[PDB]
């Protein structure tokens, strides 16, 4: 019936003054946009079909044209940046605001799933979604008693269109935004569908990507329990936006980062720093380089929790990334750490992975780590025990290393090197 | 991207 | 000391 038109004649079919033609046209033009191999999203546009499916929009004695309007316009808006704003161009966001409030489920939902297309381009468009007024509707739909009596699809699509408002920065949402936005946010990551609880985390890991004071606004609100909860979940959709909303607080203060610790967010760290996904091993080790640049007392729960071996592992081996990252973390353990915590760091077996990281080609990594062991020579200084770092040293060819670094081309690598051997390997 | 077409 | 994503 409505399959495989060509653009030529769904044009003929929306321009014949034929509601019915209009409506079997349309949905004609639906189908071509949602086939899997290459929709013609930019033919359709050329064939300024976009203004008729946003007046479509409002034709309420037709929900069926409706729907199917607003299911192309939101495989349109589905594409690229252009694409997006032909769709904005032709009036599309209040039009689809309006529909969230229709009574048939299926509209609303595919209003839903437009905006949060259009708000997912950027933050402009984001930010043109929330002044149009969508924040208010979209909420409404989530104000029942028991998120479970909700259709399942329709939750899993409202969270994710409230996420991409979430998303973004340069400049982040407006402040008002998130404050209206977060204790829904809260409630569905109390949810028990998986997907639910992935986007949900995706938009708490967005809106604590900023300043301290982007952070707060979601500690505040209780959830850091919850998103440890979640960082120990078996689906890696989830535990991966829980590690980046994690690792995203401990950037902020001390006091954000100790709520971290109190949750008991450690103790699934000897999982996350050998789990065998790349990214997952990664983020978790620059969680924990952030930790280790806190306060002592969060470096002694770092050693209380085991964690020390755990980064002496992935600094012996790891993707090279991890390993900076890894090095990242040693390097702020030993400058804010007691002599007694950098003493516990060499006997745990610190020093030969270090200096097998000094043959790595990235400039930044041998700068970390040339700082990692002046701070680390500086705490055996105190002891007085300087001499038996340099034979370890030597003895596992750290030196050797050191002495061809001296001829480094990067001149704060080569003034680190000779330093290095002029005070202790003389 | 985070953008979703719909199948 | 901390560090962006």
């Amino acid at each position: 019936g409505t399959v495989n038109w060509s653009v030529e004649d769904i044009v003929k079919g929306i321009n014949s003054n034929n509601l019915e033609s209009q409506l079997q046209a349309t949905q004609a033009a639906r189908k071509l946009l949602s086939r899997e191999k290459q929709p013609p999203i930019d033919n359709i546009i050329r064939a300024g079909l976009i203004p008729k499916f946003v007046s479509f929009l409002g034709k309420t004695d037709c929900s069926p044209i409706q729907f199917e309007s607003a299911w192309a316009l939101t495989n349109i808006a589905s594409g690229t940046s252009e694409q997006t704003k032909a769709v904005v161009d032709g009036g599309a966001i209040p039009a689809f605001i309006s529909l969230l409030a229709s009574p048939h489920a299926h509209i609303s939902e595919q209003a839903v799933w437009a905006l949060g297309n259009i708000a997912g381009d950027g933050s402009a468009f984001r930010d043109l979604v929330i002044k149009h007024g969508a924040i208010d509707p979209l909420l409404a739909l989530l104000a029942v008693p028991d998120l479970s009596t909700l259709a399942c699809g329709y939750l899993r699509n409202l969270t994710w269109t409230l996420s991409n408002l979430c998303r973004n920065k340069n400049p982040a949402p407006p402040l008002d935004a998130v404050e209206q936005i977060l204790p829904t946010l809260v409630r569905l990551l109390h949810h028990n569908d998986p997907e639910v609880l992935a986007d949900s985390c995706w938009a708490i890991s967005y809106l604590t990507d900023g300043p301290n004071e982007r952070i707060e606004m979601v500690v505040k609100k209780g959830v850091v329990p919850q998103l440890v909860k979640l960082l120990g979940a078996t689906e890696l959709p989830i535990v991966t936006p829980a590690l980046r909303a994690i690792g995203n607080i401990v950037t902020g203060t001390d006091e954000q980062t100790q709520k971290v610790i109190d949750a008991g967010a450690l103790a699934v760290f000897p999982s996350l720093l050998t789990n065998p996904k790349t990214n997952i091993q990664k983020e978790a080790t620059w969680t924990m380089s952030n930790i280790t640049a806190g306060r002592q007392d969060q470096i002694q729960q770092v050693v209380n929790h085991g964690l020390v071996p755990f980064l002496v592992g992935v600094l012996s081996k790891a993707d090279f990334k991890t390993q900076k990252e890894a090095a990242w973390a040693i390097t702020n353990y030993t400058s804010g750490g007691t002599v007694e915590q950098i003493v516990y760091l060499v006997h745990c077996g610190i020093i030969e992975p270090l200096m097998n990281l000094l043959s790595a080609k990235d400039t930044k990594i041998i700068q970390v780590i040339l700082d990692a062991i002046s701070n680390i020579f500086q705490a055996a200084e105190k002891l007085g025990e300087t001499e038996k770092l340099s034979i370890m040293i030597e003895e596992c060819g750290g030196l050797d290393k050191i002495e061809a670094l001296q001829r480094h081309e990067n001149e704060s690598v080569t003034k680190a090197s000779l330093n290095l051997i002029e005070k202790y390997f003389s | 991207s985070v953008k979703r077409r719909q199948i």
